């Protein structure tokens, strides 16, 4: 009985994490009238 | 995200590793008595194909990678790298 | 949830059974006309050096533990504890 081993060693390693997204605006309005007329 | 520095710990490769239940983490290495042994592992990262054991091996251990595909705990067997 | 009833469940011991495709669970057991079988086990936790079998071994079994290092399914026997 004969298997393929791999000596675990101490490595220096660094965690960095990506988080996927989306930008969006910080805040949002509309424009609308509050009453009737033509746009001068 | 920066998730700090890492002194000094073991990747081991996910092809030596299973998840039992869909979780569960355990490996299968060989002790200094060239025999089998059952230790189970705390690997929840994931870096290139290997995971970063957080607790279950050592530094030193061997892991049964090419092998595994029919063994046992309790046997001895051949070291081939 | 806590159930207070002495729970009783087989716990065969990972010095007889394996996990082939680092998953599935097999087992190699000796059925009455002392001929050995191949059945899938479930076994998910591990208590000690014993697994929690949920579905594949029942209360009485025979397990193999000592003669896997050479055999195969459909084959007779000799049983020593």
């Amino acid at each position: 009985p004969e298997v393929g081993i791999v000596t675990l060693e101490a490595q220096t390693v660094t965690l960095n994490t990506e988080l996927p997204g989306r930008t969006n605006a910080f805040r949002i309005a509309e424009v609308r009238p509050q009453v009737n007329g033509i746009i001068l | 995200l920066q998730e700090g520095v890492k002194q000094k710990a073991i990747l081991a490769p996910q092809q030596g590793v299973t998840r039992d239940l869909k979780g569960q983490a355990t490996a299968l290495v060989v002790n200094a008595q060239n025999k089998v042994e059952l230790r189970v592992i705390k690997a929840d990262r994931v870096i290139g194909d290997k995971w970063l054991v957080t607790e279950g091996l050592n530094a030193g251990d061997k892991i049964i990678t090419e092998g595994l595909q029919f063994v046992q705990p309790g046997v001895e067997v051949k070291t081939v790298p």
